[PDB]
């Protein structure tokens, strides 16, 4: 976020306004930010306090951590140099989509940034048109006619991709409205294979 | 060639001196008191009210402001102490409203948010005054206004102090309409149930955002169901008052940020700019340098040296009227003309100040006033009649100036000296006071003496006898009243003097204030008759 | 061909009807009460103070004003009831100051004279507010200001309400400097001993006239002899503050008239003019027509017909939104757009008012508002949410208007209706009220019901029981407070609503006000976003 | 912080659906027809005329334009179909003239070149109208005008439609003089023999370039040798009309490029800019989405999502008056306000459009209109009287707007809806239509029904009998005429609706048009009386 602020500041006529700083400073009080991060299936609540000296005091559950660091670039890779409770470490930082990737010689960790509901398309999912081909591959077998009653777990089609057999299975107990592919056809990845009657 | 070496102001204070230690101790105590009081005020309306507000699914006003502004951007809150002990038994933390200046989508905007936890968002007179002051600041600096409307309308008791007069509630709508007409964007976010007074605010706003269920706009409340009379769905679909539909608080804030981006506004500066440099001395030494006793005098040049870029100062007319300090400096790269007090004002000081103000107005340079007016214990009269002829010159020159003006009260401010050094009545863009400041018409002892003399002469003319005990009885209440009314918290409780600021944060506050004030273009200055 | 015959408004009332007799009796009683109170206020500070003032050789302030203005010219005094019972035990007849508009040397000027008999001319907060209002009127209408300075400075007790804030004493000097810069002449006549606050006034004035012996200008009083510290001879000869030397009061007034003559000012009118014609019906019938009971309703068309030239009125949108009356007429040959209330405001009425205001602003025609807002006894809610969407439109249109606006309150004025019909907060050039008017946020009974319902719901949510006796106990104080605060004298004591006027003199007062307001040119009007 | 994530418009269409296939097939057929017709028009006047023109050593007009503009720069030709079947037996490819906007020496300029192969460059009425339209575009956008004059003057037959009236030939010289007076550069390149009408053009131009031998300027032709009467050497040396002497066409174009460089002009933008991003969906899907049948309805949001930067759209008043779509987006980094049609217009839609137009005018944002007015087959009347009161509001707001306006007709445009959505009569900067558009006063069937009803009532009032066969006889011609006149080629043959554009190129055309239109500064907008 601080880097984004600097990028915006670069193009402004006022380049030295104190507002362009990322201090998060307040008058006679300290700013505490409530951040939420998802590790696996667990939501982690982090209370971050912006200190005057430029460091950060982070509280997770009952433990407090003193955090300070900066971003530096080696080649084309951005690196994060940080110190947590006096322990210093370096790691490669990549933020793609809503996932934070941290690469360190100890290991690699992925942290997910929660996506606000409003931004998520509301009513995102209406119906499923059969399992999508696991990959681009030839259709080797079709087990369903144009109108056939199927139950969940009923194999619909068999596909071979790079010499690896996958069997498509019925998602619902709905009768099959139509079939988009026949045997010997090459089906592209994530293309609808079966149409199911609306219920 | 901007290289030329230049002498720097300021000197290293003597830390070992006992006077420095005592002043530092007193200032530290004052600052700690201020910080703890601000913390308690920030706590909010109360525990039960906060619990109910959270249970209704809404966000606390400070959380709303934090989510609205850009990540990590500083927030300049205004008048945090409004309503502090203003009313005898009712507690109004922060005046019931929150106002400040922050950056939204890279644009500096004025934010006004009602605190629903304080008397259900009802408007006390101090709340109306605070909102009017914020609106006036935004209009003067051409800052977009964002309203987070959650209020119960005017406080039914004390209606006489809120409804009728010119500076009462209707001035809010008047200012809204005027600023809308002047191309200053108005955005209203109905984050909770409004009322008759609250309802008009979204109507006059250019853009409205109303939450699906919490938001309810009715010109008159039920006292028909609240949702049916006024609701997000109804206003969005049938009445058409609402302009955007928001699922909850976070969605409303996101929509507000988007609406600001599409404002199509670019900030442009008229004054020249230079790279910013930090002062050469630590700011915390101001505690020892200034202390808490107004009787002692300190050189304002130290304060100037600890708050200007690189501690570089170009004094103007140094040896003429030395009780007044004037010169040119730069704060965060903006040019500024500093006018400070170093003692009693004289004719030479007034003339020098008038000359400097004329120069600054001609060159279109912002002005900064540092007020430390002195008590009359040292000089009873000093033929003050001479001062009157020349004090006015400064008063007029200051009033007619059109450049951005910011006043900071670092010490006493009494008598016509307050008017001369850009008092609150002369419309500075911002006004701040340090925790040790004192403001009043005159010192209490001086006032008591004046009253006693008047009574004795009248009694003598009547032939009645003025008893010595009677004189003492008259003097004691006056001294107590003046001391009480001169407290910085007394002045901050009323919307005078905006808010109190820690001296260590003076440079940051001034930088933020000047950056905000530079949004508006600088107009030409027209002066009245100079009684040369 | 301006000959065309035109129908005339108004009808002959039934004098024999008992309702007319009762209304006439009530209005006559109210007017007699007002006249006697005004007489007592005109008496002055007191007998002993007046005797001392005359013994010092000075003229009484009303005598000064009478001698200053042109012979026989009418004088329009403003806020005669300021300070009426405002303070618990101190009597301040007229607020301690006298303000009005009169003709000096054929030029309309605003006159501000201190009454030295009231607390030696000390400035109460109400005095400062009255002077600020007069200065604002003069600045808006571009009228020269004449000050008859005889004051003892700010009242030392109650200093907090007079010194510090923006609308406090310093705003006087600020307005003086601004108006001087805008070519609005400032003339100060030091007719008596001033003080620190009083001294600055002559200094900032363009021209000064100081009496030989009574006049004494000192930046600080003796509490050295008064004459030596500040005197006519000293200021004229050595200090040079004085611009003219006057032997006594009459000579000072003559010099002031001469100074006003050499102003080199000529009044020019922008609006068209027509020969003036008297109304077709007597004005005293308004007593019977209006009465003193706000519950009964009267047709505003009668009031319009009794105050317009020839009783000629051109109604606009007569059958649409009939609760609001709008049209064109002429008072003393000046065009005017009349906007009156005939009932509860609805969406159609708001739209019609917005359309009429737009037309008047486009054609550069002065606007006149007659407010008679109705209580909610008839309609509890009436889906007021619809009104909110359209009421705002009228509120914005009224605020953004730049034409001269004059508001007269002939009846009740409550809620947002006050804001819609050019309330005091929207800066009308003048505001007047009849003796039977009532102003407040809402009717007392309605307010009490609202408070009781809120408490019952909160108590129920808490699970505590709201006793019926408790509800009655809460309601009785609220009803009493609202009734007391709604009195016309309560509003006039504060500087709101300028002064009360006899209904028989409404035409003359409006003519004088419009003639004064026409001095300034009419600027273009810029409107904000119309939330069509 | 501009890094906030924002939802994107648009959805992936179903390619397998038969409706998509049919719509794609129809649109592809229409586009292929348009492309082949444009190719034939580009062929030129004829083979023999082209051979003679080349034999005389001159360059073909399209070659001239190609050599004039900067290398590789796109060229925006205007009204390619002017004169298409306009006259019964005479073929006028392109109207006999070529107009467009291109970049010369880094400056956007309007280029007008006569095609000498078409009737020896004689001016048909359509040619005059096209040239006048190009000149008006250049004047509105403050673009320099370059004339490649090679014409034989006015077409002697049909003189009545070219010489006399206001919008006839003399308006060309009038516009030239006005634009020269307004500092818009005029450059005339006499590339061939002109005539009496042609001669005046170089005379009024600020700078002239005449070819040595082909160029001949005579106020009246020989019908003395042509060179002696008017020639490059004579005009350069003795008469002095010529300003530059060119050996041939290439030299003349090089001199023209140099002359433009020497203009001392710099383009400056008022609106804010952001980095450009491509839309998230392919443009060719518009063929399937829209199709060629006007009876079916498609969501305009798809069209918006396929032509805006990043498919980012901020809808305004989404749920109020949903038949009209309004919001903010950016095309090639420029801000734009999009106003599209999604169904029949209602009162709510008109009010929403008026509000959006007011907002855009206040913020100085260019407006883009997408018109798809609906037939009245669905609703016979729907109490259209309500629509009249509110339709006007949109019509006025649109007319009074001063921001750059661009109208694109993607479907039907009938009745007052054409006027409301910035029709050709309301002076949009540019107007374009897709190949499937239809424009007329009303649908043919509706018009026939109206005429039949009027005749039946009149015949009945007369007592004459209206035979059923008679009604059918009246209806059939009207239906045929309306269908014929509504063709896009019919409207493009006349200079209405500039030119037809392939839907796949809509984004590029809009970007070029807005870039050209941003040359002129954006003035303030003044609105008339809003009926409210
Ligand atoms: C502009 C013009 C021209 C005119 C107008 O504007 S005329 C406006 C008339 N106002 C209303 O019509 C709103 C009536 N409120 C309500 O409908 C609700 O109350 C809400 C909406 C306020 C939400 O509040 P809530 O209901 O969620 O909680 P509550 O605890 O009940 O909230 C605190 C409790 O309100 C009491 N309280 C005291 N004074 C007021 C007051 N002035 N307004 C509201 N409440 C007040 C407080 O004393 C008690 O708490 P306390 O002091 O006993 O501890
Ligand atoms: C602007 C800024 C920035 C600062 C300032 O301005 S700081 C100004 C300081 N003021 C002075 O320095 C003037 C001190 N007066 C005097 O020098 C004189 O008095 C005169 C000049 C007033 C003439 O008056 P006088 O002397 O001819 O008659 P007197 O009856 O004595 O007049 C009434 C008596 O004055 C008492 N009284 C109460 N309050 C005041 C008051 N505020 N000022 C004066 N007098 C007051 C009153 O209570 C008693 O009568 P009462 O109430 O007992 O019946
Ligand atoms: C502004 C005001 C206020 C007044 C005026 O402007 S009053 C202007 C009077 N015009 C002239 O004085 C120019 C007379 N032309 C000539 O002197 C030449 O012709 C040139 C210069 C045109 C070059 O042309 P060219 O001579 O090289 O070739 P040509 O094939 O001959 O060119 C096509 C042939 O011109 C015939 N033709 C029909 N109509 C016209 C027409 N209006 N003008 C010219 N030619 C026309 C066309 O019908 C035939 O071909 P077609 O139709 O038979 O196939
Ligand atoms: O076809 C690609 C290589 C791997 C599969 C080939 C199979 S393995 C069993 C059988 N025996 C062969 O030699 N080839 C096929």
């Amino acid at each position: 976020e601080k880097a984004m602020t600097d990028t915006f500041t670069l193009q402004a006529h006022d380049q030295f306004s104190p507002f362009s700083s990322s201090s998060g400073r307040r008058l006679n009080i300290s700013y505490t930010r409530n951040m939420t991060l998802k590790d696996g299936k667990n939501n982690v609540a982090i209370a971050v306090t912006y200190n005057h000296d430029g460091s950060y005091s982070m509280q997770i559950e009952d433990k407090t951590f003193q955090v300070l660091g900066n971003l530096y670039s080696e080649g084309d890779c951005t690196y994060l140099k940080c110190s947590v409770n006096g322990v210093a470490s370096k790691a490669k930082l990549i933020i793609l989509e809503n996932t934070i990737y941290l690469f360190s010689k100890e290991g690699s960790i992925e942290i997910d940034i929660p996506v606000p509901k409003y931004l998520s398309s509301v009513s995102s999912q209406e119906t499923q048109g059969g399992p999508l081909a696991p990959m681009t591959g030839t259709i080797e077998k079709v087990f369903v006619k144009a109108g056939d009653k199927v139950k969940a777990g009923d194999s619909l089609m068999v596909m071979i991709a790079m010499k690896m057999e996958h069997t498509i299975k019925s998602p619902k107990d709905g009768t099959v409205k139509k079939v988009f592919y026949r045997e010997g056809a090459q089906a592209n990845r994530h293309t609808p294979l079966v149409e199911f009657e609306e219920e | 060639y901007h290289g030329d070496s230049v002498a720097s102001l300021g000197t290293q204070p003597d830390l070992g001196s006992a006077l420095y230690q005592e002043n530092y101790k007193q200032m530290k105590a004052l600052v700690n008191q201020l910080h703890e009081r601000v913390e308690h005020i920030k706590l909010g309306g109360g525990e039960k009210a906060r619990a109910l507000h959270i249970s209704r699914g809404k966000l606390l006003p400070r959380e709303r402001i934090d989510n609205l502004i850009d990540p990590g951007s500083p927030f300049l809150e205004l008048s945090q102490f409004a309503g502090y002990q203003l009313y005898d038994n009712e507690e109004v933390p922060g005046g019931g409203i929150i106002t400040g200046i922050g950056r939204v989508s890279g644009v500096e905007c004025m934010i006004i948010a009602n605190d629903a936890t304080v008397k259900g968002g009802a408007y006390y007179p101090v709340t109306v005054k605070k909102q009017l002051r914020a609106q006036e600041i935004a209009m003067q600096n051409r800052l977009p206004c964002i309203y987070l409307v959650d209020s119960g309308g005017a406080y039914l008791p004390r209606q006489a102090d809120v409804f009728p007069d010119r500076d009462h509630f209707g001035r809010t709508f008047y200012n809204q309409a005027i600023m809308s007409s002047k191309n200053i964007a108005q955005i209203a976010v109905v984050m909770g149930s409004c009322t008759a007074g609250g309802a008009y605010v979204p109507a006059m706003a250019d853009e409205n955002i109303i939450v699906r269920k919490q938001g309810t706009i009715f010109l008159a409340g039920p006292p028909v169901s609240a949702e049916d009379l006024g609701g997000a769905d109804l206003h969005c679909r049938k009445s058409g008052v609402s302009d955007h539909w928001a699922l909850d608080d976070h969605h409303a804030l996101h929509l507000t940020r988007k609406v600001v981006r599409n404002l199509n506004y670019q900030k442009k500066l008229d004054v020249t700019i230079e790279p910013s440099e930090e002062p050469l001395f630590p700011a915390d030494e101001l505690y020892g340098i200034v202390g808490a006793n107004l009787k002692r005098s300190f050189d304002v040049r130290e304060v100037i040296a600890r708050i200007v870029d690189g501690s570089r100062f170009t004094e103007f007319k140094a040896f003429y009227g030395d009780t007044l300090v004037t010169g040119f400096a730069r704060i965060f790269g903006y040019p500024v003309g500093i006018v400070g007090n170093n003692g009693v004002l004289f004719s030479e000081s007034a003339k020098k100040g008038t000359h400097f103000v004329q120069l600054c107005c001609q060159r279109n340079i912002p002005l900064l006033f540092l007020q430390n007016i002195t008590g009359f214990m040292v000089g009873r009269e000093y033929e003050a009649e001479g001062i009157a002829k020349d004090g006015a010159k400064m008063v007029a020159a200051v009033a007619c100036a059109q450049v951005p003006k910011i006043t900071l009260i670092i010490g006493g401010s009494y008598g016509a000296g307050n008017y001369g050094m850009c008092g609150r009545a002369y419309s500075p863009r911002f006004l701040y006071i340090w925790p040790n400041a004192r403001i009043s018409v005159m010192g209490g002892e001086q006032a008591a003496n004046v009253l006693a003399t008047i009574t004795k002469d009248q009694r003598a003319r009547e032939g009645k006898q003025f008893s010595s005990a009677d004189e003492a009885a008259l003097k004691e209440p006056i001294i107590k009243k003046f001391e009480e009314e001169g407290n910085p918290y007394y002045s901050s409780a009323r919307v005078w003097d905006d808010g109190i600021i820690d001296p260590a944060d003076t440079r940051l506050v001034l930088g933020l204030s000047f950056s905000a004030a530079l949004n508006a273009p600088i107009e030409k200055t027209d002066f009245g008759i100079f009684r040369m």
